[PDB]
């Protein structure tokens, strides 16, 4: 076939679109996250975006993954979180199932995260001790 | 809900310009090329060209490069078709049609406008 | 052998059904737009392919977002108004019976009574026509909402026309609509777009009657959280409007008096000229047709061979009983008789003429003790709506007959604002995930 | 240019019966092939996307397959409103070519 | 101790008759005035 280069579908166009494709468009969700009766719904409301984005940039921050939206890991994936193999995963399902998937072993992965990133630290500052 | 509408039908002498607009409605502008085709009074359809109306890049057939330009404007959601050099034999309806685009490159032309017709003669 | 390795994704397109404070957008007014964001010129809406969403229209909390910001609108543009608090006093009432017709017989009441003035050692007499529903007896008289609460003025100068308003979500979340025609606001929806926020949206306070409101597209909407359940309200969406003209032909006369300093009380002098009814007008030919899509739409729900019959509303207050409404600054109270009055069986010019009773202290939302008086308007007034819609509920439900009765329903205008947010949603979004990948740090 | 052929240019068929039209391509593409049907005046509409695949919404009764340069279009159930001009058309390489046009014509 | 940054080589473009400071400072001074008023008697009684 032939080709004229990328296209934009917008700011949750790809959200039915693959795993593969979808994480070709990440930016584009990611910049959307920041931006008497009336007034006051708005600076609560700022307030809360601004919170729950500081929230998600520590917990990438304490994983080592700080300024990045593709990140690998040292922690292996423990089979028991999920049993489907990468071809059925990154070309034939979309995140939401994903998410819908994998949303009880959420914050044991992020605690296992976290004392990875604190051992990567305590590794470093020990070889670069030497 | 994916719909492409055009202008009205247009009358031209020869050597004048012509523009067909071209407006998307239902789906997301920038998320697909516009293929530009035309078939003439009871013969087959003949394919410009198409063009790429996120990054503006357009692709042309060897055989109108120089005489039919292609632009866009996503302020209002439209792609423009400018002929020049008009001729007796340019006659018959001008279609613009959403690919299906699947894959970063061409499937399928599947929505297409309702057709505009430009007449050439003395 | 497979040595695969958790890979966090940022900006993953992924959302959550969650609640949160919509602010408002729009392009004096009770309806305050001056603290409200500009419209953008050109609304940008991403239309999501391949994405089936579960909608609710029923369990929705940007209607109750919208009650809340409505009651605090009406609130806050009545606090700068005048506490008719002196205007608590015994009233001496004769019956207006020059050039008054059959239909009009002691609807006004012509009472003088004693009032404050700018000085508090002095007194003026002075009178007022009000309407019979708006005093009771103690010839001595007093205003109806005097045992409850003091009554506050509308201030003149704030317009009660409805205004479209847009409902934006804040950073982080999305506002989803189902663009799937033939949508009865439950269950799936596999047409699905994002939108920084919705069309504009009309507050319009109106009770047996949707009006300006939204069309269907394709044909008329029955939507009920359960409609097998009698007790739920039905809302029924046209896709013909049905043009509905309502005046008050009496020529009032509106002078002020000064009840203190720098507070002014807005009284019906004399009415020019003859005295009749306000009223409104339907066409018949337009409400019969109409009847017949909404009978034929109900059939789908009770059956083929029922027997649809249209009444008239069980009773209650005169805001649930009537179609009840506001017409350039003065309250309308319709008696909808010749609307709901007929039976359907399975198988020119003139219109349908609906009393109505004017009302200037008014109880808009259902709240006892806070209550709101009316000025009245200079002169003759008319209104042409479009009626979009019908807030019904079914009468009975017993096994034993096949016939259906619905009779016109509403008072709670939360059902008013679910018929126009029923295709939208909001969700927060989860960019963050974690997928399985050979890649290792 | 890729030339695109045809057979039958004309073809009388009854309701019911099954028609088979094949697209003849001079150089070989893989998948990329495209079956458009187009009535009379009128704007075309698309049956097939990579010789094996329905449109959304198209009736089920069309069917096509093949690779390389032989490609065949099938009508299991001919209906009624299924007499239309019927086109293939490449997309391998510029520029996108129509096939002459096959005309089913009832019987 | 304010301190005072001083800017060399810069030259900037000022006009005082479209300062916002200005708008800025008369709503605050009526703000204020409207404030110190408020917890204050209202003489009602004195329209006699
Ligand atoms: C459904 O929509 C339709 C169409 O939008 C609505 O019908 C329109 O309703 C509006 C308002 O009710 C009406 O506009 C009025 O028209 C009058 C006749 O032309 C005007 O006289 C009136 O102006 C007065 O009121 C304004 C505020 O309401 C003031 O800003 C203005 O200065 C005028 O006020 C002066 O005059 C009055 C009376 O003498 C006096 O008391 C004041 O002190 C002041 O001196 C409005 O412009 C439209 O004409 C209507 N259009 C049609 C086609 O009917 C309908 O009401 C909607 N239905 C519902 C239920 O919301
Ligand atoms: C919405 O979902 C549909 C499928 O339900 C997506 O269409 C599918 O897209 C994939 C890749 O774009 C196609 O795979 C291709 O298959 C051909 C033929 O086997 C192959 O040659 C290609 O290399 C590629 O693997 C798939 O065929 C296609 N399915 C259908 C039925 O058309 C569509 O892309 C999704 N939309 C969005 C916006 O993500
Ligand atoms: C309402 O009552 C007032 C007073 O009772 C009427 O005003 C009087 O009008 C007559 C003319 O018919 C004058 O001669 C009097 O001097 C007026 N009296 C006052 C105190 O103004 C008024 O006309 C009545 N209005 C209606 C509609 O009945
Ligand atoms: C306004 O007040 C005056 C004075 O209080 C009222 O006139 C009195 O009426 C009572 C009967 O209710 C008489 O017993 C008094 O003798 C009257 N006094 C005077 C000075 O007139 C008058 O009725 C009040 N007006 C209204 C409309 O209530
Ligand atoms: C009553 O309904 C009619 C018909 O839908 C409305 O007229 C339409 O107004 C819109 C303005 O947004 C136009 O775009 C349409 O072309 C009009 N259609 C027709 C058939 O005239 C009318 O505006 C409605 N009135 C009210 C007050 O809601
Ligand atoms: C509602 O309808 C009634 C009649 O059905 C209208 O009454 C007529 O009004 C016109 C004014 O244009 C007069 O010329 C006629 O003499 C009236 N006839 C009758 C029998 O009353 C009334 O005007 C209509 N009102 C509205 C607001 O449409
Ligand atoms: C619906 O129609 C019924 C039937 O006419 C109304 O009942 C009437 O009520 C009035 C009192 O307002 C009585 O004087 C009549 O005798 C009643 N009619 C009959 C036949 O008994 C009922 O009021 C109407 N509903 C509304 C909301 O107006
Ligand atoms: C609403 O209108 C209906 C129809 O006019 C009213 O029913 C009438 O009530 C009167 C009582 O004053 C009877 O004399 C009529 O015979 C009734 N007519 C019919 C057709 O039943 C009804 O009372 C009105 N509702 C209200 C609250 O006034
Ligand atoms: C006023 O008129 C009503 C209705 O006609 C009547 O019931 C009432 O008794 C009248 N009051 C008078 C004449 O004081
Ligand atoms: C006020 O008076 C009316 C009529 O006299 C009565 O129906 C109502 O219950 C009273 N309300 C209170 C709070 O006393
Ligand atoms: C209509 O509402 C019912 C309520 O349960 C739902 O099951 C049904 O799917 C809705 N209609 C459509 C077409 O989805
Ligand atoms: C609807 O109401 C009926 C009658 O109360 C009840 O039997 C039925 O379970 C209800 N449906 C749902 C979905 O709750
Ligand atoms: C109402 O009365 C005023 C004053 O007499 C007059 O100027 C106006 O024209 C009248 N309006 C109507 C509709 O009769
Ligand atoms: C309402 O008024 C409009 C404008 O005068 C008129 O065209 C229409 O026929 C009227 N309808 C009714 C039911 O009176
Ligand atoms: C209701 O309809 C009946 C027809 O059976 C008619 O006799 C009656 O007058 C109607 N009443 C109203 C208020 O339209």
């Amino acid at each position: 076939a032939v080709g004229i280069g990328a296209v934009f579908l917008g700011f949750l166009g790809a959200a039915g679109s693959t795993m593969g494709a979808a994480s070709m468009t990440l930016t584009v969700q990611a910049r959307n996250l920041l931006s008497t009766v009336w007034g006051i719904k708005q600076l609560q409301a700022r307030v809360l975006a601004v919170e729950r984005y500081l929230r998600d940039q520590q917990l990438l921050g304490i994983w080592g993954c700080s300024g990045k939206l593709i990140c690998c890991t040292n922690v292996p994936w423990n089979s028991s979180w999920s049993n489907r193999n990468l071809s059925e995963i990154w070309d034939n399902m979309t995140w939401l199932q994903w998410d819908k998937e994998i949303s009880n072993y959420t914050q044991i992965i992020y605690g296992l995260l976290e004392e990875s990133q604190n051992q990567q630290e305590k590794n470093e500052q020990d070889l670069l001790a030497l | 809900q994916k719909v492409l509408v055009q202008s009205g039908a247009e009358v031209k002498k020869p050597g004048a310009s012509v523009k067909v607009s071209c407006r998307a409605f239902g789906y997301t502008f920038t998320g697909n090329p516009l293929h530009w085709v035309r078939q003439a009074p009871g013969q087959g359809l003949e394919w410009l060209g198409w063009i790429n109306p996120h990054s503006g890049d357009t692709f042309t057939s060897q055989k109108f490069q120089g005489r039919v330009y292609m632009t866009r404007d996503k302020s209002i959601n439209t792609a423009f078709l400018d002929v020049t050099r008009l001729t007796s034999d340019d006659t018959g309806i001008y279609y613009c049609a959403r690919d299906k685009y699947y894959g970063n490159e061409a499937v399928g032309m599947d929505v297409w406008g309702q057709g505009t017709s430009v007449t050439v003669s003395s | 052998a497979e040595n695969l390795w958790v890979t966090v994704y940022y900006g993953v397109p992924v959302w959550k059904d969650a609640e949160t404070t919509l602010f408002c957008a729009s392009d004096h007014n009770v309806w305050a737009t001056h603290a409200c964001v500009p419209t953008d010129p050109n609304p940008q809406e991403i239309h999501l392919e391949n994405v089936t969403e579960e909608f609710n229209m029923w369990k929705n909390n940007m209607v109750e977002q919208m009650h809340t910001d409505i009651i605090s609108l009406w609130d806050q543009s009545l606090k700068p108004c005048v506490k008719l608090t002196p205007l608590c006093v015994t009233l001496q009432c004769t019956n207006v019976t020059n050039n008054i017709t059959d239909d009009m017989r002691g609807e006004l009441k012509n009472c003088s009574f004693n009032m404050t003035t700018e000085l508090r050692d002095k007194k003026q007499k002075v009178y007022s026509l009000f309407y019979r529903l708006d005093v009771v007896q103690i010839k001595e008289y007093r205003l109806i909402n005097c045992n409850t609460s003091a009554c506050t003025q509308a201030c003149p100068k704030v317009s009660f026309e409805p205004i479209p308003i847009h409902y934006c979500a804040p950073a982080g979340f999305a506002i989803l609509k189902c663009k799937d025609k033939k949508f009865n606001g439950t269950g799936p929806c596999p047409s699905v777009s994002t939108v920084q926020c919705t069309h504009g949206i009309k507050p319009v306070v109106s009770t047996q009657l949707l009006l300006n409101g939204s069309l269907a597209e394709e044909e008329v909407m029955i939507r009920s959280e359960n409609i097998t359940n009698n007790a739920k309200n039905i809302l029924v969406q046209f896709n013909t409007p049905v043009q509905i003209n309502c005046t008050r032909p009496n020529n009032n006369t509106r002078k002020s008096i000064r009840i203190g300093p720098g507070q002014a009380f807005y009284a019906t002098g004399d009415i020019i000229g003859d005295i009749r009814q306000a009223h409104c007008n339907v066409s018949k030919a337009t409400w019969n047709e109409t009847l017949g899509k909404v009978v034929k739409q109900l059939r789908k729900h009770f059956g083929n061979n029922t027997i649809i019959r249209f009444a008239n509303s069980s009773g209650g207050d005169l805001e649930v009983t009537t179609h009840s409404f506001n017409c350039g600054g003065e309250f309308f109270y319709c008696n909808t008789s010749g609307l709901f009055n007929s039976t359907w069986i399975s198988n020119s010019n003139d219109s349908i003429t609906l009393p109505c009773r004017i009302k200037q202290i008014i109880n808009m939302w259902q709240r006892i003790g806070q209550c709101m008086y009316a000025p009245p308007i200079q002169g003759v007034i008319r209104c042409v709506s479009n009626i979009t819609g019908l807030i019904l509920t079914r009468d009975g439900g017993s096994t034993n007959s096949t016939t259906e009765t619905f009779r016109p329903g509403g008072g709670d205008m939360r059902d008013n604002w679910r018929s126009e947010l029923y295709k939208y949603k909001v969700v927060k979004i989860e960019p963050l995930g974690v997928a399985p990948t050979r890649c290792k740090r | 240019d890729i030339q695109l052929t045809q057979s039958p240019s004309f073809l009388s068929a009854s309701v019911g019966d099954k028609v088979t039209i094949t697209c003849r391509a001079s150089q070989g593409v893989r998948n990329e092939l495209a079956w458009y049907q187009q009535k009379p005046g009128k704007a075309p509409n698309l049956l097939i996307y990579y010789a094996s695949t329905l449109q959304s919404g198209v009736p089920s009764r069309f069917s096509a397959t093949g690779s390389g340069t032989h490609f065949t279009l099938t009508v299991s159930s001919l209906q009624p409103e299924d007499f239309a001009t019927y086109f293939c058309q490449h997309m391998s390489s510029y520029p996108l070519t129509f096939g002459g046009g096959t005309k089913v014509e009832i019987k």
